[PDB]
RNA sequence: AACUAAUCCUAGCCCUAGCCCUACAAAUAUAAUUAUACUAUUAUAUAAAUCAAAACAUUUAUAAAAGUAUUGGAGA
RNA sequence: AAUUAUAUAACUUAUCUAUUUUAAGUUUGAAAUUUC
């Protein structure tokens, strides 16, 4: 909140965080996993991998079809700016 | 001593044509080795009553030349 | 760059948090008057904490302002202020502000200014009086408290009489 | 330990490495080259031979330059090589007399000079020697352009030279506005100093300014990896089509 | 302009050394200084009229600051290049 | 064979050689380490003296020629 | 004291400025030299 003149506190509803709680009913993921469960080989997601998984198929299909142009790069998922999204990747404007 | 003016206050490179002097605007902070940038008026994007200033009486739309003595 | 303690927007005669805003330019033509002889009333002779001499509250016409008090200035007195330089001398009463051309030779004066338009800088202390040593046409000789006898134009304003605490020099 | 290169070579290494190497070759040559200012207060020995003390025989000679101080105000003015001489004097020009601390002041002045190239009259600090040089130079504009930096002894004059050189280089219509015919005459009159625009920009630039300017030239916004992958993906796909 | 010369000879350093200055080597002799002299002559043409030193457009030789402080300062004189020298003197033929 | 005590060998260092160098979060210059406006913002003079001249005053270093000539209260 | 004292500072003359027809003197003294 913000303290106004005379040192009087005025709570700002916007600046007070709202806890968004997921619905855990019916969710099979729990604090622990069985020792029975084998571990998976780590494959961290990266910009190249994300581009390959999501962006590459769209461009590949369009390029073969010939319907690819620089103007439509945003169609494949490019964001010229992060402004306007509740969660902005850069500059980071959201709490975890 | 009577002072004309409030007693409180009392106890080249740019002109050159063809080039523009470099300034610390890129630095985003003052550095002694760079020239002072020219700063245009700042736009907050919203109106703040705390920093809002009431306009002079004459600029008011309700301004009337005749004086009303209240 | 220091925040001024004289932070009052408008000149006032009420004590200011007290300090009273004094005016050392005696003849400021007040509202509804021509730049000619006008009269003011000495409402009260109070003491200024920030000045050695006691200040006389001079109220005339539509404007009220504090000023330094002369030797005999007291509450309820009527004080005249004239800018007109008459061919003949203008009647002089103790403490009145007139051009040195108006003043007659030999009158004790105070709150004099070395240069026309400079404003009062001398004889503002208690018990200090400047003698109008000589007067000719537009020139007059004023003996300032520094012992420097200086010649100034008649445009300079002189207030008749000695400053308050007349016997300050006679203190033993 | 001991440094492989002496301290003086540290400056050389810094110039030879980093953004300094990336600086324009023309500007680097101007910085690297050093030209001695014209002697004004001292003369080199006329004869190349003198008597050696120990052997009492004729020997080769050396020159001792007199110390002359050029204040930064000269860099903000146009001084014709004159400067303040700080040191000691012997009164009456005899060694037998007293030694007096003396500061020798050349007569300094502030004067206005007309520039044809800039079509403006500039009021600047100047000395009498500069005024004679301007007349000898066949014009104030000639003096700024003809005189080298050291002989000119003025950062503002070099800055004026930078503006004049760029004005000549670009054939900018800013010269003598509304008088195109007069503009050509000035360019023709000072045609000798026409140079490439890139060189003219860097004439007289300070080292700190040059480094920042080069940094500004080479600074480029980060590439969105989406675009980079788009270009890479298209190139590979285009190659595959072949 | 001021001209000075070292009083004391400094020992020669040779092909590849610098002589080491000392206190007596730091004393200098004034061979000539314009300050002590009266102003030296300077060549100037006239852009306006001055009393009894000629009239606008003529070429006059006057002591340096005397001409500068009086003539050039008021605008009476200007610096004389050869090109404007002929032009200014030519104007006198027309004057 | 006694109490107090004592015993030990590496912690590391030193000098040359070689080599130059170009390698968490959060908070912070405001009052540093104070999560957001205030208030514009900033180092560096001959190096001196001490010291030597038995004091002190000009002065007093910091490959061969050669510690020679020269310089110096011709003295350190 | 005796002898001085172009540390500076002033004036005068230069200087430097207006118009127009720091140096050298001297003085103060930062001081210096010698003695009582």
């Amino acid at each position: 909140g913000i303290y106004t003149s005379d040192r009087k506190f005025v709570q700002i509803k916007e600046m007070v965080p709202e806890f968004v709680v997921p619905d855990l009913t019916g969710f099979k993921l729990k604090p622990y996993v069985n020792y029975r469960a084998p571990a998976g080989i780590d494959t961290p997601l990266t910009a190249k991998a994300l581009f390959q998984e999501t962006v590459a198929p769209a461009i590949e299909k369009d390029f073969k079809e010939g319907t690819f142009d620089a103007n439509n790069l945003e169609k494949y998922g490019f964001e010229p700016t992060q402004e306007g999204k509740l969660f902005q990747l850069y500059p980071k404007n959201f709490p975890r | 001593a009577y002072e004309w003016g409030v007693r409180s206050t009392r106890k080249r490179v740019y002109e050159i044509p063809g080039l523009e002097p470099i300034t610390y605007e890129g630095k985003k902070h003052f550095v002694p080795w760079l020239a002072r940038p020219i700063f245009p008026p700042w736009e907050r994007g919203w109106n703040d009553p705390r920093f809002h200033r009431a306009a002079p009486i004459h600029e008011q739309t309700l301004y009337k030349e005749e004086p009303c003595y209240i | 760059k220091f925040v001024s303690w004289k932070s009052r927007t408008k000149y006032t005669v009420k004590p200011v948090k007290n300090y009273r805003m004094i005016d050392f330019l005696r003849f400021r033509p007040e509202k509804e008057k021509a730049p000619e002889p006008f009269e003011e009333k000495v409402v009260v002779v109070r003491y200024d904490p920030c000045r050695s001499a006691d200040i006389a509250l001079v109220a005339g016409g539509s404007r009220k302002r504090w000023i330094i008090a002369t030797e005999n200035m007291k509450a309820g007195d009527t004080i005249l202020n004239s800018n007109h330089i008459g061919r003949m001398a203008v009647a002089a009463q103790e403490g009145d502000a007139h051009p040195l051309g108006a003043l007659p030779v030999g009158t004790l004066i105070n709150n004099v200014e070395s240069e026309p338009g400079r404003g009062a800088q001398y004889i503002r202390a208690a018990g200090t009086c400047g003698v109008l040593l000589r007067k000719v046409n537009g020139t007059a000789i004023i003996q300032l408290p520094s012992k420097r006898q200086m010649q100034v134009l008649e445009s300079c304003t002189a207030t008749v009489g000695r400053v308050s605490n007349v016997n300050h020099n006679q203190r033993v | 330990p001991l440094h492989r290169y002496p301290v003086h070579l540290w400056q050389k290494l810094r110039l030879r490495q980093g953004i300094c190497a990336r600086l324009p070759a023309h500007f680097l040559r101007s910085l690297e080259e050093e030209r001695t200012p014209t002697p004004v207060h001292y003369k080199p020995h006329g004869t190349k031979f003198k008597i050696n003390p120990k052997n009492g025989q004729r020997e080769r000679v050396e020159d001792v330059p007199i110390p002359v101080h050029y204040p930064p105000e000269s860099q903000q003015g146009l001084w014709g090589g004159e400067g303040l001489i700080l040191g000691y004097r012997y009164a009456n020009n005899d060694k037998l007399s007293k030694r007096v601390k003396k500061v020798w002041k050349p007569q300094l002045f502030t004067r206005e000079l007309y520039s044809e190239i800039l079509d403006k009259k500039f009021t600047v600090t100047v000395t009498m020697r500069t005024l004679d040089l301007i007349d000898e130079a066949y014009g104030f504009d000639f003096y700024i352009l003809k005189t080298p930096k050291e002989d000119l002894g003025s950062k503002f004059g070099m800055d004026l030279k930078r503006g004049m050189l760029l004005r000549l280089a670009r054939q900018d219509p800013h010269l003598h506005p509304e008088n195109p015919e007069r503009r050509a005459a000035i360019y023709d009159k000072y045609r000798s100093f026409v140079i490439p625009e890139a060189e003219a920009e860097w004439v007289g630039l300070t080292l700190e300014e040059a480094l920042e300017k080069q940094r500004l030239l080479e600074e480029k916004d980060p590439v969105p990896l989406f675009k980079v992958y788009v270009e890479e993906l298209v190139q590979r796909l285009q190659e595959q089509v072949l | 302009t001021v001209i000075v010369e070292r009083w004391w000879k400094v020992p020669l350093a040779g092909e590849g050394r610098k002589p080491h200055l000392h206190r007596r080597h730091r004393v200098y002799k004034l061979v000539e200084d314009t300050k002590h002299r009266p102003k030296d002559n300077l060549e100037l043409i006239l852009t306006q009229s001055v009393d009894e030193i000629g009239v606008r457009g003529d070429l006059v030789s006057v002591k340096k600051s005397v001409g500068r402080n009086k003539l050039l300062s008021q605008g009476l004189a200007v610096y004389a290049s050869p090109e404007n020298r002929k032009l200014f003197e030519e104007e006198k033929s027309l004057r």
